[PDB]
């Protein structure tokens, strides 16, 4: 439910479809990325999945 | 008992009952079983007629 | 790397990713309940106790009346109410509507006159004072009618509530009062019977006058227990007709959130914030106050709904005046049942017992855990020597909400006091309420919070300063329900609901998928979402019922005759999911039944064997539940040998009288019956007239018509 | 037995669960079409959630259903039955020949004759073919195209030839009702189609009312429907000069008060105090039904400056030729001559903000709007406790 | 019209109802049981029919007068 | 019998290890979830 | 004098033909049964 | 057809339909296609000539 | 429809001449008082088109 909510937010910005551009990325748009951990007191990124 | 005579009655004989009750003085409201009563009497008159 | 689900609020708005923080997926919480009742108990009169007390000397139980008591000098819960401030309030309710107070009524008496006295049976569990103890409404309205019977008591055979409030105020006032009760006889065997039991006026006074009680335990979002209070028949009649007259009322307030619910609910919300972003000056500041009313209950004096009742029928026929003042005169005399009483055990013996409540002060209170032992103390003066506590003050939850709401939105329709540059409206509804202030800056807002808050105190009403909280408008929270900017999140709560419906087949499956549906429609469930949850539900569902795919390897008793219909039968398309058949629904048509969506694939064979006229796994009386599947929601189905129903788990006369009256005239199982005459004569000639045509048509023999007619003329109607 | 045993009757399906089939046949012959990803302005509306064949009140439905399916017990026809004679054959010849209990047959005639309406957040068409594919339609953030595979005007035009022909006469009441129940659409009196919408037109609203049957309380002005919210308006007369000069004595509403305003297509929430409007939010729906809708309430606010704004002269009629309340001989003047209260009315700055935003006299959506008027990018959900107040017929 | 009137014995059905020649009386049962008796009908009927005529004569009485 | 009060205790280190690879892709997988119908509409075809 | 129970009392029974005084006794019938679905037959209370 | 009729049948000059619904949803006016940037297409393998 | 004074008439112009005509028309019908009149023709004479 909430990724879903999640990528059809996205939808809402820009025309087409992203669910393959949240997960992988394309051509005109970067992967997604969250921030999920830390380390060192360093905040990481993850992947949408 | 109102909405049963509003149904089950036409306008017109509805409002020749209200229209007795008034000559009368007796409030339709606070007998709505008199006016059922007087709905029912100007009916059969005029199937009668 | 250490992972952290909190970080995903980094970057997602709290409110898009509410629905995660939530924990509805797990084991709610559950649960003696006397220790809970107690102490509700304690409270209630704790936070009365400066009231006026008193001893009725029509019971003899201790009463508390706070109402029109010392105004508080604290933050602390009062249910010290001002009369005169609830009038004033009423009565600008009333200058601010035209004549709702007196449409209200009206429409509340008409209502009243036409009610019947079966309406009772529906509700929830309810106490029987016969048994003491909670029964299905249905069976505690039966023995209650079969016990009046037997004290010169009648009006429930007369038909409407009216009769039946009258003996039922009547039966206060007979010198005795006898019944049924069961007798557990001993013969070794424990036979139940009926004795024919009395007791005295008093006895019978307290009884109708008791409240019993339970654990609320499927509460999901709260760690400490509250207990929820079931009333008896007695107090039934009063407190739906009031509750009647108070949604009458509140329906047309704006302010109201009950009883609209769904996306109507939503849309009173939006609506509202939108009014007064509209209405705020230029440059003024509009607060939005979150709102969580605590002690909602413990502190509402049931006087103060006597007197809003009187307010609200100032011009009514007098005998109905008097009629729906008697629930709160009930409730501001109400007693409390407790519990099954504390346990005490002994480990250096291996030894337990559970204390009934009625010996809770014949032990020392020494011999109690401490915690219980100052429960004790301080419940020692209302203390009934039978096992019951006075709990005149204070109401329990779930009783009159519509009346609690219409005081509620009184309090926020005096939308000022003394004239002070702000004004302030809200929404109301049973125990949760969300307030807009709008000034011209924020110490403004916050003067008129102050003053609301100062007028909800006078009035019983104390808003909880621990669980709300005050921001500027467009960010809110309302019974569970987030607004943001706009945007509404239904937060997903409607999860658990995936399951089978466990009243059949193809039942089960209807109200899934409406289910689905519907949660597509009004959640915002996105369309992978719906795909999923009709995955899960299928998977569950083959599971529960034991019937996957024939032609999966797994081994089942009906699984082995599932495998042979695969095969027995080409068109493999046409099979329900009920015999293995594939799963063919998909978003595009959740509200079409398969049976219909899978009648061009099934084969001749199959659809004569399935949809046959005449199925011994379908009867007449499984059709109860064909319309509304238990809230009473509408599902779609369709008759078939997969619409059978599960083994069960004065009763036996009602019961095979109407099942021989439903036989005899199949129409009344759908319209109710009319006529003036006894059901014993409607049956005899009707049977009569179809003796005479079962002859007639030469369905019955000769030998059988003189012997029906002699039956007939035995029953004396021939 | 699903696998062997006996082999029963296909025939009565074919019409038996009609309803059913008739849901799957608009589903398999619809047509899809894009998805169109952007937001979606969705208003919450009381929609009919399925089609019926003959919208009746669940009285007449049970009575109906017992006629058809329960020959017996059928005492003394009511005047229900001659209404719908024609679905009562229908159904009787197509039920006949089969075997399944009386008692399913009853509630799937129930669901296909008693109406089902709901609360929804629609967008676009309303009907109750659109209404089932709800789901899968609309969307808070995606959108999809599907077609799936009147009366209503005929009822409107001859409840206002009614109208016009009771007017007229003396005692309009009862030659409107001989007229409305002697009337027939083409199989039926008018209580067949009237009685199946809720509300509609205001003819039809005072139709219904000089018949027996229920109709929204909204306040009908001219074309707008009011809603009160709070606050009591006292009607004084009073006299006041026109802009045209003359001097009119008609009643005028001393003190504050606000209604929900709806036009068409077109909602909003109107404040207004005596001789003067305060407030309008609206939002954008379409430009004849926002200019109707600020005309309108402009007329009733009944402010000074409509006042001062007038030009012309006020001496109109109906097509019955009557003289009309100073109200509506001024509703038509403006109407007429949209641009007459326009010019005069005043501007106010746009409404600076994330959303408000402000609209012109031309009803584009141009800054430097109107004194009081205001365009709000948001949905406006108004009209709830429709609850069919108690009124009477003069 | 009537009472049950046992005269005509038992009850008959709507079958052998429509074999009575218009004006006879027949027993049948109304609603679930109430017997009663009955009287084949002649003419169709139309109480608004007949209500609005009368509304017209009392109003065209009342003019007169008038 | 005293009530029994729960311990009031400190944050482990396990909890956060079991976070961390209860979160990690595997070469095994055991959730699968059964047929729907074929998605004739656009709006199906995305959700699929 | 016509009743709900199907009985009547005319002074002259030349007055009335058989029709109308069946129509009459038909709509006092639906009148009566019509009030007995909706429950206000025993409510209702006559013209004493 | 039957709004054609209905314009034709009118009096204003303009001979503007006025119900453009039918009029849209008939001839499959609807029904076309969405273009979208190529860089979408390129990357997704079901759009093919 | 048309009462632009076009020709090359700077906006500015031209809005000055059609607000001194309302304000003329709209005191000669009486839609404004003196007062509103003389502020009208005050913020004129500081427009530089009076």
């Amino acid at each position: 439910q909430q990724m879903e909510a999640i990528v059809e937010q996205e939808s809402s910005i820009q025309g087409y479809d992203m669910t393959k551009a949240c997960f992988k990325g394309d051509r005109v748009n970067s992967p997604k990325t969250f921030s999920i951990g830390t380390q060192e007191g360093k905040l990481v990124k993850g992947s949408f999945g | 008992m109102d909405t049963f005579i509003t149904r089950n009655f036409q306008t017109t004989i509805i409002q020749k009952a209200k229209n007795t009750m008034a000559e009368f003085s007796e409030d339709p409201e606070l007998q709505p079983a008199m006016l059922f009563n007087i709905c029912v009497h100007l009916e059969v008159c005029y199937v009668i007629s | 790397m250490n992972i952290n689900p909190y970080f995903l609020f980094i970057d997602v708005p709290i409110q898009a990713a509410i629905s995660t923080t939530f924990p509805y997926t797990g084991v709610p919480p559950y649960s003696t309940g006397t220790g809970y009742t107690i102490d509700t108990v304690i409270r209630t009169h704790e936070y009365s106790n400066k009231g006026k007390q008193y001893i009725s000397d029509v019971t003899g139980c201790t009463m508390v009346d706070p109402t029109n008591g010392p105004l508080p000098e604290d933050n602390e819960p009062s249910a010290y109410a001002q009369l005169d401030c609830v009038l004033e309030a009423l009565d600008r309710m009333d200058e601010e509507h035209p004549g709702l107070f007196q449409a209200a009524s009206q429409n509340a008496m008409e209502t009243l006159m036409v009610t019947t006295v079966d309406k009772l049976t529906q509700g929830r569990q309810t106490f029987d004072w016969t048994v003491c103890r909670n029964q299905p409404a249905a069976t505690a309205l039966n023995t209650t009618i079969t016990s009046f019977r037997l004290n010169d008591l009648n009006g429930a055979d007369k038909g409407g509530l009216i009769p039946f409030c009258q003996d039922i105020i009547d039966s206060l006032d007979r010198p005795e009062m006898t019944f049924f009760s069961v007798k557990n006889i001993k013969k070794i065997k424990r036979i139940p019977m009926k004795v024919k039991d009395k007791i005295t006026k008093v006895e019978y006074i307290k009884r109708a006058l008791s409240l019993n009680t339970m654990t609320k335990d499927a509460e999901r979002g709260k760690l400490k227990r509250r207990a929820i209070a079931t009333a008896g028949i007695q107090i039934r009649g009063f407190v739906l007709v009031v509750e009647n007259l108070a949604k009458n009322i509140c329906e047309n307030l704006e302010q109201s959130g009950l009883p609209v619910g769904g996306n109507e609910k939503k849309a009173k919300l939006s609506n509202a914030v939108a009014k007064m972003l509209s209405n705020c000056p230029p440059g003024g500041i509009s607060m939005t106050v979150t709102g969580d009313n605590t002690k909602w209950n413990e502190c509402l004096n049931p006087r103060i709904f006597l007197a809003m009742t009187e307010r609200i029928t100032r011009d009514s026929p007098i005998w109905f005046r008097d009629f729906c003042s008697i629930a709160p005169v009930l409730f501001s005399n109400k007693i409390a049942r407790l519990g099954k009483g504390f346990m005490i055990t002994s480990k250096t013996k291996r030894l337990k017992a559970q204390i009934p409540c009625p010996d809770l002060f014949s032990i020392p209170l020494e011999r109690y855990n401490e915690e219980t032992r100052a429960k004790l103390k301080k419940l020692k003066p209302f203390f009934n020597e039978e096992g019951t506590a006075s709990l005149s003050p204070g109401m329990m939850m779930g009783m009159f909400n519509m009346l609690s709401t219409v005081l509620g939105v009184a309090a926020l329709g005096i939308k000022n006091i003394g004239n002070k540059e702000y004004l302030w409206d809200g929404l109301q509804s049973s125990d949760d309420f969300a307030l807009f202030v709008n000034a011209k800056d924020e110490e403004t807002c916050m003067e008129g919070i102050n003053d609301f808050y100062r007028t909800c105190k006078l009035l019983g009403i104390n808003m909880s300063k621990k669980k709300s909280y005050c921001n500027e408008t467009g960010m809110f929270e309302f019974t569970s329900m987030f607004y943001r900017d706009g945007f509404v999140s239904n937060f997903a709560m409607e999860l658990p609901s995936f399951g089978v419906a466990g009243v059949n087949e193809s039942a089960d499956m209807a109200i899934g998928m409406t289910i689905i549906k519907n949660n597509m429609i009004n959640n915002g469930m996105g369309p992978a979402t719906a795909q999923t949850a009709i995955q899960l539900f299928i998977a569950d569902y083959r599971y529960t019922y034991k019937c996957h795919r024939g032609d999966s390897k797994v081994e089942g008793k009906r699984m082995k005759i599932i495998k042979e219909l695969w095969e027995n039968t080409k068109g493999r398309d046409g099979l329900l999911v009920a015999d293995g058949g594939p799963n063919i629904y998909n978003l595009r048509n959740l509200h079409i039944p398969e049976i219909v969506l899978k009648y061009n694939l099934m084969d001749p064979e199959y659809k004569g064997r399935l949809l046959h006229p005449q199925n011994p796994f379908v009867g007449h009386l499984s059709i109860e539940g064909i319309k509304e599947a238990d809230k009473k929601m509408d599902y779609d189905a369709v008759s078939g040998t997969h619409s059978w129903r599960t083994k069960r788990n004065e009763e036996q006369c009602y019961a095979k009288c109407c099942n021989l009256f439903e036989a005899c005239f199949n129409s009344a199982s759908y319209r109710k019956p009319v006529g003036q005459h006894s059901m014993l004569e409607a049956m005899a000639h009707r049977l009569r007239m179809d003796a005479r045509l079962d002859y007639e048509s030469g369905r019955m023999s000769k030998d059988d018509f003189e012997k029906a007619m002699a039956h007939l003329g035995e029953i004396g109607y021939i | 037995w699903n696998t062997y045993g006996p082999i029963g009757d296909t025939e009565g399906f074919e019409r038996v669960y009609e309803s059913f089939f008739l849901r799957k046949m608009r589903l398999d012959n619809a047509t899809w079409g894009r998805i169109t990803f952007g937001p979606v302005e969705r208003v919450r509306k009381r929609v009919l959630l399925n089609p019926l064949t003959k919208e009746m009140p669940p009285d007449e439905a049970s009575n109906v259903i017992m006629e058809i399916l329960f020959p017996k017990e059928a005492g003394i026809p009511r005047e229900s039955t001659w209404i719908h004679r024609e679905l009562i054959k229908e159904k009787r010849e197509k039920l006949k020949g089969t075997m399944i209990t009386p008692i399913v047959l009853a509630y799937m005639l129930e669901r296909e004759l008693v109406a089902r309406r709901r609360f929804l957040p629609v967008a676009g068409a309303t009907s109750a073919e659109f209404i089932e594919m709800l789901h899968c339609l609309q969307g808070e953030n995606w959108r999809q195209i599907y077609h799936p595979g009147s009366r209503s005007q005929s009822m409107i035009v001859a409840c206002r030839k009614i109208i016009r022909r009771s007017i007229v006469a003396s005692n309009p009441l009862e030659l409107a009702v001989e007229i409305a129940n002697k009337t027939v659409i083409d199989t039926e009196p008018l209580k067949s189609c009237l009685a199946a919408i809720d509300g509609g037109d205001v003819a039809c609203d005072i139709i219904r009312a000089a018949l027996g049957l229920k109709i929204r309380q909204r306040q009908r002005f001219g074309r707008l429907e009011l809603k009160r919210i709070s606050g009591r308006g006292f009607k004084n007369d009073e006299e006041i000069l026109i802009g045209n000069g003359t001097i009119q004595k008609i009643g005028i509403w001393d003190g504050e008060e606000e209604f929900h305003v709806r036009c068409g297509e077109c909602r909003g929430i109107l404040k207004k105090s005596k001789m003067k409007l305060e407030k309008l939010l609206i939002n954008s729906a379409k430009k004849e039904d926002m200019r109707d809708l600020i005309i309108l309430c402009m007329v009733f606010s009944q402010d000074t400056r409509m006042f001062q704004g007038v030009r012309g002269e006020i001496n109109f009629l109906n097509r019955a030729g009557q003289l009309l309340s100073p109200m509506y001989q001024l509703q038509r003047y403006f109407l007429n001559r949209s641009n007459d209260l326009f010019d005069q009315w005043g501007y106010e700055e746009s409404p600076k903000a994330s959303e408000l935003h402000g609209i012109n006299e031309s009803m584009n959506a141009s800054d430097y709007t109107l004194k009081g008027v205001v365009v709000t990018r948001n949905v406006i959900d108004d009209f709830s406790s429709t609850e069919t107040e108690k009124v009477s017929i003069t | 019209s009537g009472k049950y009137d046992p005269d005509l014995g038992d009850f008959k059905t709507i079958e052998e109802l429509e074999k009575l020649k218009p004006g006879e009386k027949a027993n049948i049962l109304l609603y679930q049981g109430k017997p009663v008796k009955v009287v084949k009908r002649k003419r169709y009927s139309a109480l608004s029919n007949d209500i609005s005529q009368g509304i017209k004569r009392q109003r065209m009485t009342v003019e007169s007068m008038g | 019998e005293e009530p029994k009060i729960p311990n009031k205790c400190r944050v482990a280190a396990w909890v956060q290890t079991e976070m961390n690879l209860l979160s990690t892709l595997t070469s095994k997988r055991a959730l699968d979830l059964p047929e729907i119908g074929p998605d004739v509409a656009p709006v199906e075809h995305v959700g699929s | 004098i016509f009743s709900y129970n199907q009985d009547y009392s005319l002074s002259n029974e030349s007055s009335l033909d058989e029709e109308g005084k069946g129509r009459v006794l038909s709509r006092l019938t639906e009148l009566q049964a019509e009030l007995s679905l909706k429950n206000l037959w025993q409510v209702l209370i006559g013209e004493e | 057809w039957r709004d054609c009729v209905n314009t034709i049948s009118n009096e204003e000059m303009s001979n503007e339909l006025q119900k453009t619904n039918y009029a849209k949803w008939a001839t499959g006016d609807g029904l076309t296609y969405q273009k979208i940037m190529k860089e979408v297409a390129i990357d997704d393998e079901t759009m093919c000539q």
